[PDB]
């Protein structure tokens, strides 16, 4: 998921920018996300949410706008308990367990239902569960007593002004995410939201782990006030922007550092070369337009080529292997940008999957570690050269095998199918540096591959009198049985031919194929 | 300066547009979650109700083995009667909302039957209380807590 807000001052009419950006499934039935326009005589909003809730995550108005991306608040604990005496070992002692005896009906091939047991037992913690290997763990999750996340949600896009909007999310009711603002007031807004216990000891990795469920010193009770929280408003750098990375280069220059906050709240890991892109794209442009703003949206860079190739191709050179040498050439005259014409494309991603594990965030094989100091320049360089090759060789084998030939054209192999609808793709693995995400699949008995995870809901705002908006749902904006629109988008999608998103009341009446009047 | 004067809807209409997205207007706000109900029924109808279904922790009761495994994980962090508490703990005006929501999916499978798969016609009909547990269990058991994390 991606996430953008400009400053007016970054601009070149004055006026805040947004993009909204998520990345989710395109399967997964509650990962859908809906695409919806709600008017009342006090309020608007206009934007996505997934299917099922009454209210819009990702929305924006003639006033104000947000967006949200993965941040991961470890909001959970999973304890190892110490089975011992029918009970389990805490502080010392032996304690029971609180039995509830419960159940349920399944249902039968034959239509009728059986009743089963169900026996809940909890610990101090909370519920219990018993894993396969045996292991018995119990897991307490924070935040159980916010029953106001969906109002919470409701009042925070129509709030008037940004003062009650951090009001509202004060209120501390959404368990998670990244939360970004901008509003025609011009101020923008990063926030590391979500429900975090308060802990006296422990870095978030041991958190995420099994943490001891044998005494009282792990069992938190609290958790943080929105000010404990890693946020931004209105920088220096004049923007915001989270691509699922850590919270620490959230706007350049930053604000803070790691050492502002406890250890728990976020990881320090290499940002991603995508989240890398995020910074550079932002940062290095200034006097945006709306216009430039979504061109810079489309990016599909390979950084990972260019962080790699310059040492991997001379290397790749010497070796008596014709195929590898040829294979060399191949990459090397690669514009290294994921177009449907790339005949190296391919080709590069499996080195890559051998080279930097197959979810492309290994990093043992570069010269040069990433390093908070240098953000979005790092790592670089390719540790083995030797070992590389021989990766390379292995890739050749793998990339014929999989589509037929080293030099397939990208967009030959990668389409975007839905319904009858059948077109070329481009972009694709953010981890390899895309910006525009597109998660291939594995490719089938003829090399075709599909979107599985990546783009859905794509817009890009500008906070003027009146905004003015455009947006896209690589999916369409429904999926019953027989509707015509779910593949009627994905063909616009191909040639980023964005929709302008309609708010004002004429619009909506030159653009109506369909009145459904109702009574409440 | 000042933003274009808001529209007064002086009736309740949804207006759609050629990509199938639905432009509610109410003359208040439960109007327009009624609408919104009623708008994401006719979209997405099947998986919805579904989902809802689910969430009562009754997956496995009306479709069986292929989703007892949730079923379970959510029984056994008691989510749908913890979704009644916090339906019961919203505001009455938001409960209004709530309550219309639920009212317009409802409505729209009344006025639409043959647009509503047969497998999940046993769901109907919908309560502000499924819409808070389903919530419920998107943020705190799917996002947060993930049956994998705690299971391997
Ligand atoms: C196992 C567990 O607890 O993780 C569940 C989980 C999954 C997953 O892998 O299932 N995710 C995706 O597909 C990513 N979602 C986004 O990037 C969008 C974030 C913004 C939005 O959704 O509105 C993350 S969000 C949480």
């Amino acid at each position: 998921s991606n996430s953008w807000a400009v400053a007016p001052g970054k601009t070149a009419n004055g006026n805040a920018l947004l993009l909204q950006n998520p990345h989710l499934s395109w399967t997964t039935d509650y990962f859908t996300y809906y695409e919806a326009h709600l008017v009342t005589p006090d309020f608007e909003i206009y934007g996505a949410t997934q299917i099922g809730l009454p209210v819009i995550r990702f929305a924006f108005n003639q006033r104000m706008g947000i967006t949200n991306t993965v941040n991961g608040m470890v909001g959970a604990t999973n304890y190892r308990l110490t089975l011992q005496d029918g009970g389990y070992l805490y502080d010392g002692q032996v304690r029971p367990f609180e039995r509830r005896q419960a159940s349920y009906r399944l249902r039968q091939a034959d239509g009728s239902t059986v009743d089963k047991p169900l026996e809940i037992r909890s610990s101090v913690h909370g519920p219990v569960f018993e894993r396969a290997d045996g292991t018995a763990v119990a897991v307490r999750v924070a935040g159980l007593d916010r029953p106001g996340m969906l109002e919470q949600y409701f009042d925070m896009i129509t709030a008037h002004s940004f003062d009650d909007y951090e009001a509202a999310m004060a209120r501390m009711q959404v368990p998670t995410f990244n939360i970004v603002y901008a509003d025609r007031e011009g101020t923008i807004n990063y926030s590391f939201n979500g429900v975090a216990p308060k802990r006296a000891e422990g870095d978030i990795a041991f958190w995420q782990g099994n943490v001891p469920g044998d005494s009282s010193r792990y069992l938190w009770t609290e958790t943080h006030p929105l000010d404990d929280l890693p946020r931004v408003t209105n920088p220096p750098g004049g923007f915001v922007q989270n691509s699922n990375d850590p919270p620490w280069t959230p706007t350049w220059p930053v604000t803070y550092c790691p050492a502002n906050h406890p250890s728990y709240l976020a990881p320090q890991t290499p940002h991603s070369l995508r989240a890398q892109q995020s910074v550079r794209l932002m940062s290095e442009n200034d006097d945006l337009t709306l216009e430039r703003f979504m061109a810079l949206q489309f990016s599909h860079r390979a950084v990972m080529a260019d962080r790699t190739l310059p040492d991997l191709i001379p290397a790749a050179l010497i070796d008596p292997d014709p195929e590898v040498q040829a294979a060399a050439r191949l990459l090397a005259a690669w514009d290294r940008d994921f177009t449907s014409d790339s005949r190296a494309a391919l080709l590069f991603e499996e080195w890559a999957r051998l080279f930097a594990g197959q979810n492309f965030a290994g990093q043992a094989a570069f010269a040069t570690p990433w390093s908070l100091d240098k953000p979005v320049s790092t790592p670089y360089g390719v540790r083995d050269p030797k070992a590389a090759v021989d990766q390379l060789r292995t890739a050749i084998a793998n990339t014929k095998r999989k589509y037929g030939a080293i030099d397939r054209p990208f967009g030959d192999a990668s389409r975007m199918i839905l319904n009858d609808v059948n077109v070329p793709g481009a972009a694709g693995y953010g981890n390899l540096g895309s910006f525009r995400v597109f998660t291939w699949s594995d490719p089938d008995e003829n090399g075709i591959r599909t979107p599985v995870h990546g783009e859905t809901w794509v817009a890009m705002i500008e906070f003027s009198t009146p905004v003015r908006a455009y947006g896209l749902m690589s999916y369409g904006n429904s999926r019953q049985p027989g509707t015509t629109h779910y593949s009627d988008q994905i063909e616009r999608v191909s040639r980023a031919d964005f929709r302008e998103l309609l708010l004002r009341r004429e619009q909506v009446e030159a653009a109506v194929q369909e009145r459904t009047p109702f009574n409440f | 300066q000042a933003p274009i004067a808001a529209y007064k809807p002086r009736s309740n209409e949804i207006l759609w547009d050629g990509y199938g997205v639905p432009h509610i207007y109410g003359v208040d706000a439960p109007s327009a979650f009624y609408g919104y109900g009623w708008a994401q029924a006719r979209s997405h109808g099947d998986n919805i109700l579904r989902l809802y279904g689910e969430a009562r922790g009754k997956g496995a009761e009306y479709w069986g083995p292929d989703y007892e495994q949730t079923t379970v994980w959510l029984l056994t962090n008691g989510v749908p009667e913890r979704a009644q508490q916090w339906y019961a703990q919203q505001s009455p005006d938001f409960r209004a909302n709530l309550d219309a929501f639920a009212a317009g999916i409802n409505a729209y499978a009344q006025q639409n039957p043959d647009d509503i798969s047969p497998e999940v016609r046993q769901v109907l009909p919908v309560s502000g209380a499924d819409v808070v547990a389903h919530a419920h269990r998107l943020m705190n058991f799917l996002y947060v807590a993930s049956p994998g994390r705690t299971l391997g």
